[PDB]
């Protein structure tokens, strides 16, 4: 019996997701537990039919819904889906930003191993990426400049979401001609945000419009995963759902100033008995934790499930 | 706004009302021996690479313009119809650089280019060492559409956007009209394969 | 005359699907038939996915359409196909002999 699935199953039972208005016109996709193949081409017409499916049919380790609207969402033939517009998306990754500590070890012996398998025990090696709150602070600067560009240069009304793991998401819900932009008409918007073709305006005022005033305020380009903006058919992670590599809520950020990276992002309460793999002095969810290999520790469920999904150990019991 | 310089102001079925009524363009071309020669004079000057003369040099500038579009719709050469739209719109670029700001907007409205005036935005540049002034605004969605087949200089990055509107100056407003004239001429020839012209008039332009 | 080019686009190919688009198909739809620059993007993409054993991206297709529009290139003749790429001639004739 998988203990993590029960935590996820218990959440989606009572949790209310942030689903769009045109719910019946979007393709749903998820990643089940214990597998890597994606189950897509799903169509749901209400939040009660989706709640029925996640709890009783296929529990999602990751849960997405398509950014594009389709008149026939559950069709495999591409042109049979009848594409009728898609939202504008922006993803800010921490890959380029902070570059974090990362160890690779064997879950049995505990020694640091670079190869795919440990030569002693013949097991798959695991990797742990230390997500620090300082990285979230750096990434939070980019979403502030990105929202500034989308509001002062395009007149758009974007929403900010926490990605559930490493970065943030910026989504602009559009229904008119903004949703019919081509893949190349979205790349001119992406490279405008990144400051690719933007020339250096070396002697402009700080009150100048566009990039002239922004280049002189000390702000350069915005670091985004430009592949998300180019794609006209993307899978948006459903807000208020759970991430598969942390177990945190995809929470909408109404104000970027009072966003804290702590245990409040995880909905799980109670305590768990956590059996670590490695002795490490790492920062987890805003605080430093010292784990000892093979010595069980009683920590909160919010911090226990987080370490389990980052391959740092195992959750053995719930108390 | 001179009609002798810009023949696309008067429609084809509007210039013909001078001749009473019912006299279509096919009636004049069958009787006129020189209207077809003035059209072939422009077609054979695009193939060689030379310029195209201004429409102020003809006696019937509106008729010469439409008989040239009709003669290209009979030749059916797509590589030639395309080559004409560049040399034709290039001929208007020189006539546009000597036009006041009021007549430039009067043409962009007839081309359905959503471009209006606004409060002038002034800013300084180091590379140009001048004082740049933008006084024409276009929505960025329409801007990405107009600059669909243009160079890299028209990219959204090298522009000044504010609240979703790209700010243009005088030489950029002319740059979008020249691209629009090239586009309309391509559109204005596709549905010209309809009217079955008398087969003798087809052999005259061939 | 360019009657055989529409026949191959209506059926499909197998081996040389990219070489038929670069030197023949894309030049005919843009510089002979005169369809929209984006209309030819769907006409060429539906041609590549007939045997479906392969994937073409919209990046390489737009690069060929915008390339022949500037260079003004015209599609190759069947006699020129026999001179250059003889493997593509047999691939086309097998489709032509199917009617
Ligand atoms: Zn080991």
């Amino acid at each position: 019996t998988n203990l993590i699935k029960s935590f996820f199953r218990n959440y989606y039972l009572n949790a209310e997701l942030e689903l769009p208005k045109d719910m019946e016109l979007r393709e749903f996709a998820l990643q089940p537990f214990g597998s890597d193949t994606y189950v897509r081409h799903l169509s749901f017409s209400s939040s009660e039919e989706l709640r029925d499916y996640l709890v009783n049919r296929n529990l999602p380790l990751h849960l997405f819904y398509s950014s594009a609207r389709y008149q026939l969402p559950s069709a495999r033939n591409m042109e049979e889906k009848a594409w009728m517009g898609s939202d504008l998306l922006f993803d800010i990754d921490a890959d380029h930003l902070c570059k974090l500590r990362s160890i690779r070890f064997c879950p049995v012996c505990g020694n640091a191993v670079v190869s795919e398998k440990c030569e002693r025990d013949n097991v798959e090696t695991l990797e742990y990426v230390e997500m620090t709150s300082e990285c979230i602070k750096r990434g939070l600067e980019q979403t502030r400049n990105l929202v500034e560009i989308l509001e002062d240069d395009f007149g758009l009304k974007p929403k900010v979401y926490f990605s559930g793991n490493r970065g943030f998401h910026v989504q602009v819900d559009c229904y008119g001609n903004c949703a019919l932009l081509d893949s190349d008409e979205r790349k001119e918007i992406a490279e405008y945000v990144m400051g690719i073709g933007v020339p250096g305006y070396p002697g402009g005022s700080e009150n100048a419009p566009g990039w002239v005033g922004r280049k002189n305020r000390g702000i350069n380009g915005v670091t985004i995963d430009e592949q998300v903006t180019i794609d006209v058919k993307r899978l948006i992670r459903i807000p208020n759902s759970l991430h598969g590599k942390s177990g945190l809520i995809v929470k909408r950020v109404p104000n970027l100033d009072d966003f804290e990276f702590n245990e409040t992002l995880s909905p799980f309460t109670g305590y768990t008995i956590f059996l670590p793999y490695i002795t490490i002095e790492t920062e987890v969810l805003g605080s430093i934790i010292k784990l000892n290999r093979g010595i069980p520790i009683k920590i909160k469920s919010s911090i226990g499930i987080y370490l389990h999904l980052r391959n740092l150990g195992e959750v053995k019991a719930y108390v | 706004l001179d009609v002798k310089k810009y023949p696309f102001i008067k429609s084809l079925d509007d210039e013909l009302k001078k001749y009473g009524g019912g006299i279509t363009l096919t009636d004049l071309l069958l009787n006129s021996t020189t209207l077809i020669d003035q059209a072939k004079d422009r077609i054979q000057k695009t193939k060689s690479g030379d310029e195209l003369p201004h429409y102020v040099s003809y006696n019937e500038p509106v008729l010469v313009f439409y008989t040239t579009l009709l003669s290209l719709a009979i030749l059916n050469d797509v590589k030639l119809i395309r080559r004409y739209a560049y040399a034709e719109a290039k001929q208007f670029r020189s006539l546009l650089h000597t036009e006041n700001e009021e007549n430039l907007l009067e043409i962009s409205k007839l081309l359905d280019l959503k471009i209006n005036r606004c409060d002038p935005i002034k800013f300084y540049l180091e590379k140009k060492r001048r004082i740049i002034q933008k006084e024409f605004c276009v929505h960025f969605i329409d801007y990405l559409k107009y600059t669909k087949d243009l160079k890299e200089d028209w990219k959204l990055s090298g522009q000044i956007l504010h609240k979703g509107y790209v700010y243009l100056d005088k030489n950029q407003l002319i740059g979008l009209i020249a691209e629009s004239i090239k586009s309309k001429i391509v559109e204005m020839i596709r549905p010209l394969n309809l009217k079955e012209i008398p087969e003798k008039l087809k052999s005259l332009i061939e």
